[PDB]
């Protein structure tokens, strides 16, 4: 029982009617916010006289 | 707008270029 039973093709459409569209592009943007704190002081005691 | 933030692009330029003058490591004596 030797026979060819089936096949698959590698054909494709010519997308001249633009039926199919691929991956879409759009612009995005992110914002990052970094506020600056103050930190504990160091002091220098001196006399007022 | 976010789209205007996009800087000049140019397909002519390639960004996968390897080093043209690689560093040649001398054999260890």
């Amino acid at each position: 029982d030797l026979a060819v039973i089936g096949f698959e093709l590698d054909t494709r459409f010519t997308n001249t009617n633009r039926r199919q569209r691929g991956h879409l592009l759009q612009t995005r943007a992110l914002q990052f916010r970094h506020p600056i704190p103050m930190h504990a002081p160091v002091t220098l005691p001196m006399d007022t006289m | 707008t976010a789209d205007e933030m996009i800087t000049k692009v140019s397909d002519t330029k390639d960004l996968n270029v390897s080093t043209k003058k690689p560093h040649q490591i001398a054999d260890v004596p």
